[PDB]
């Protein structure tokens, strides 16, 4: 469960994301393809090379997504809830995953806001983060 | 993999009381009803609705009989399960796109099975020797991955 | 979310259980040390032999809080508020623990009620094990 | 450590960077910051309320110190991991008790703090090495467990 000052964190922290949202999306996916290669195989239809297009444009759909989940951050199930539908019934992600892309999107955001990422920030994103990744598994049985 | 003589031989002999094709249909079934995503993997199977159409499907049945083969063939192989499982690895990653992640809840799922078939003979120590080679089983099978 | 089949499906299965519950949940420790060693971590103050007193004391107690929820199945946090209490403020389980513990329990279900095992009911007991796992890991952070 | 030349020359390029009394402190701190239950390995550190009262802890600052020098001697022995480690994975199971899965939060938690230090610098390709060399510690640290 997030607390007032998780969701403070939050906002702030991707308040100052802004508009390098989608740039920063791409960055995760990046990071997250070289890092943990297994994470390869849900993307055999993609161009994997580095500044591929449809990375970037996945980037910026993933970037959204979490965008409309800050605005929403006190209704996540009901704002997500179509994306959630489509983790569960048309993709086969197994969700130690979501947990690598969590942990890749917090090393792209400590790598590009040195001041906002503070141990207390760390900690409401990771929490944060668990907490979409948890709404996006909940339909999977 | 690190395994004792004694466990060496706890799961040669359990082994050979094993009826791999019952075992193989039962396992991969099981597979896909507790964990229903993964028939994402499985669509040109036909019916897999309710637990009833994937136990009783015949294509289920028939792959999961190739599975606990191949499982079998790498028990004989226990001092070398990376050279035994390297071709179907590259094949796992380059052509049928699939998680590793998967093959380490086959292998739960296989031990889940073992035990509802064998039920008092599957001791404690007999589960700890199946527990480290399905997990040798999985490493080999997700090594070739790039 | 447990559905009204899963429901029915666990209490049938934990009904057949019976006065064997405390028994199974010391059977399934005494696997889950084995099979898995650095679970043991967790208990340096207990002998952890076979047939250890404090291995089948421990049993028992795990046991009763599985058939406590299953009585309270539709109000779990709740039923176990004490107990998600004393895990995230006492205890240092890391989470992957609860998954060990749950595999451990679905094998020693398995080896002991074959009849009541269907691939159905093991679909509900692993599902049913993964929310009482997911409220005693709540109150973490 | 299965570790190219390039990444390994990648690892130890960025590695003389670091002030490892500075990192090791930040990295301990926001472990137990931001998985705040691993504060139950060190109730004798006293005040851990705040997370101010955990990064500017002087015991936990000076601990932070110690494991970021073992681990930078790891990185002197990257070939023998195993071999570097093993006493201090003795002792971190038969005395201290420590869970290894900790030893993996750890890493991932000095790979945000490298991110955080170094910017830009900490490219895709640099971590990915990085990756690879906090899970081999990782599995270093946790293979004298019994
Ligand atoms: C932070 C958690 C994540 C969020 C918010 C997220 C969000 C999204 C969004 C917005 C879409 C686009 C659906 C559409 O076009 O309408 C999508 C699709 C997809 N996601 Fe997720 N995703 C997440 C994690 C993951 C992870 C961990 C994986 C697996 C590694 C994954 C694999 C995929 C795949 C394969 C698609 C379809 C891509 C395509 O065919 O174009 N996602 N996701
Ligand atoms: C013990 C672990 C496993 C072993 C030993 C194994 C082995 C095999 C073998 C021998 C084949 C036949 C390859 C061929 O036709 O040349 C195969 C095919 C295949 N396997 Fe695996 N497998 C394992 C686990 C899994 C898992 C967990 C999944 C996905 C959930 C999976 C998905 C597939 C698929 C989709 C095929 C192709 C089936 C078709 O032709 O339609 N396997 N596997
Ligand atoms: C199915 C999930 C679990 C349930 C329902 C459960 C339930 C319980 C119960 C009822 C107690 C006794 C509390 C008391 O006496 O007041 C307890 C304590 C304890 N639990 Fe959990 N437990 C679970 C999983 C685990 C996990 C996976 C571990 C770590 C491997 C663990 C570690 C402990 C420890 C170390 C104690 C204290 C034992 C002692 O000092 O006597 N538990 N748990
Ligand atoms: C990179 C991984 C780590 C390394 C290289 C490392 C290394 C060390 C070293 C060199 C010592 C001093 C040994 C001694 O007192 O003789 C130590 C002590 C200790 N470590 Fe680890 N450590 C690591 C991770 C962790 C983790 C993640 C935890 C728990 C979350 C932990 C818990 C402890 C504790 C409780 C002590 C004793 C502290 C005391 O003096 O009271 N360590 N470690």
């Amino acid at each position: 469960m997030l607390s007032p000052a998780d969701k403070t964190n939050v906002k702030a922290a991707w308040g100052k994301v802004g508009a390098h949202a989608g740039e920063y999306g791409a960055e995760a996916l990046e990071r997250m393809f070289l890092s943990f290669p297994t994470t390869k195989t849900y993307f055999p239809h993609f161009d994997l090379s580095h500044g591929s297009a449809q990375v970037k444009g996945h980037g910026k759909k993933v970037a959204d997504a979490l965008t409309n989940a800050v605005a929403h951050v006190d209704d996540m199930p009901n704002a997500l809830s179509a994306l959630s539908d489509l983790h569960a019934h048309k993709l086969a992600v197994d969700p130690v995953n979501f947990k690598l892309l969590s942990h890749c999107l917090l090393v792209t955001l400590a790598a590009h806001l040195p001041a906002e990422f503070t141990p207390a920030v760390h900690a409401s994103l990771d929490k944060f983060l668990a907490s979409v990744s948890t709404v996006l598994t909940s339909k999977y049985r | 993999v690190h395994l004792t003589p004694e466990e060496k031989s706890a799961v040669t002999a359990l082994w050979g009381k094993v009826n791999v094709d019952e075992v193989g249909g039962e396992a991969l079934g099981r597979l896909l009803v507790v964990y229903p995503w993964t028939q994402r993997f499985f669509e040109s199977f036909g019916d897999l609705s309710t637990p009833d159409a994937v136990m009783g499907n015949p294509k289920v049945k028939a792959h999961g009989k190739k599975v606990l083969g191949a499982f079998s063939d790498g028990l004989a192989h226990l001092d070398n399960l990376k050279g035994t499982f390297a071709t179907l690895s590259e094949l796992h990653c380059d052509k049928l796109h699939v998680d590793p992640e998967n093959f380490r809840l086959l292998g739960n799922v296989l031990v889940c099975v073992l035990a509802h078939h064998f039920g008092k003979e599957f001791t404690p120590p007999v589960q700890a020797a199946y527990q480290k080679v399905v997990a040798g089983v999985a490493n080999a099978l997700a090594h070739k991955y790039h």
